[PDB]
């Protein structure tokens, strides 16, 4: 045939694939952690938007960390030979490299494992997404006026805010960066490449909030997502 | 607006 | 005049900016760090293809710890309002979140602050590029056969590996990354988008790739950069 | 090859 280019992932398998979202609001007492309230309105967006781009959408809501796990594990043992891609959306409290089950906190390294190249190989070669609305530790932005392949490659990080930082929810339109993700998705998923996608998330994120507080530590802060790449294509959600 |  | 579209960072100022590398290959003896035989070849590879792209490129060799501090705060406080961008290239031994200058470690966090939104405004909303081959930790890939801005956008953090593994450079040929980095800036900058760019780099230095040792534990190994974006546009090296 |  005419000559061909290798650019772009191969998103035109039978199913596009799963989009596993854990939605985190309640947490047990013990623990400490407040209600993660607006958290449903991110679940129900990401749903539907997901549902939208024809990803198999399965929501879990409030996991205890062994719950977690053992999804994690489950999903990755299933055959996803038929399936173009993988996504996964955590939604809960977090610090660096954690992110929190009701009862106690998961390593973000062991959840992600599981998909490794060498470790799920119906998804080898294949775009793994983890999209995280979760803090990454405590400070906060106060802005400025204006043999083979590597088994950690194919992932992609979309991190709702810069490392360190905390990430800000919104108790009634949901999080500032599952909605703008969600929006940008909806409007941009038919023309843009995904990592131009999360570009205009990362400016609308910037641009377009501001948190308001009562308390001035926490007044008049600014938030910047993070994406992080090891994809080795480009990623169009569409195909021919 | 709350931090997660 | 007719609509106007915001999605590209402005790249035609007087001057494209900065390109400074610091060339780290002989450390002090009690710091008991190795000679990285290779990084010269990285260097000069580095300064002609940030000369084509039109960058005022500064070279700086062996630098301590001291140096590397004073000249980033030093080149933070120039006057950047003529030019498009900052670019930074560190190349030197390394672990998360750490660059080595000769006679001891920097923290990474302390060399970006410095341009910060809020800390240097001639700066404030372009993109600071920082492009760093050192190691991120001691792993290794064994691969699988097939008010206003946030202070911290606009930054771009083009990894050599991913997070908490060693970074591959080769004594005769140069590092894996800065090889691909510069080939593929040298046949795409004049084309296309530079997180696209990025993602043939992964793609290169995945594939192409694979360490040969006679020590077990350090052969066969392969290597996925890690592309680590908090701009807000897309970023074009050309303009109109 | 060696590492950095």
């Amino acid at each position: 045939s005419g000559i061909s280019l290798d650019n772009s992932y191969k998103m035109d398998y039978p199913e596009m694939g799963l989009c596993i979202i854990i939605n985190n609001k309640n947490f047990h007492k013990s623990t400490g952690m407040t209600s993660r309230s607006g958290t449903d309105v991110d679940a129900a967006n990401l749903r539907e938007t997901f549902r939208n781009l024809k990803y198999e959408v399965r929501n879990k809501n409030d996991l205890t960390r062994e719950e977690i796990v053992e999804l994690m594990r489950d999903v990755s043992k299933e055959d996803h030979s038929k399936r173009s891609s993988f996504v996964c959306v955590l939604l809960s409290h977090g610090e660096e490299g954690i992110i929190f089950g009701t009862n106690g906190p998961v390593d973000l390294k062991k959840i992600t494992n599981f998909f490794r190249g060498d470790r799920c190989r119906s998804l080898t070669g294949k775009p793994k997404l983890f999209i995280i609305q979760a803090c990454r530790g405590t400070e906060l932005d106060c802005g400025i006026e204006t043999h083979k392949i590597p088994v950690e490659a194919d992932f992609l990080f979309a991190y709702s805010t810069a490392p360190g930082y905390y990430s800000w929810r919104n108790s009634k339109d949901g999080s500032w960066f599952i909605q703008s993700l969600c929006a940008m998705l909806k409007q941009y998923a038919d023309k843009l490449e995904f990592m131009h996608i999360l570009t205009r998330v990362n400016r609308k994120v910037a641009t377009e909030f501001e948190s308001f507080s009562f308390d001035a530590t926490f007044h008049a802060k600014k938030q910047i997502p993070c994406i992080v790449s090891m994809l080795t294509k480009e990623l169009y959600f569409y195909h021919l | 607006d709350e931090v997660d």
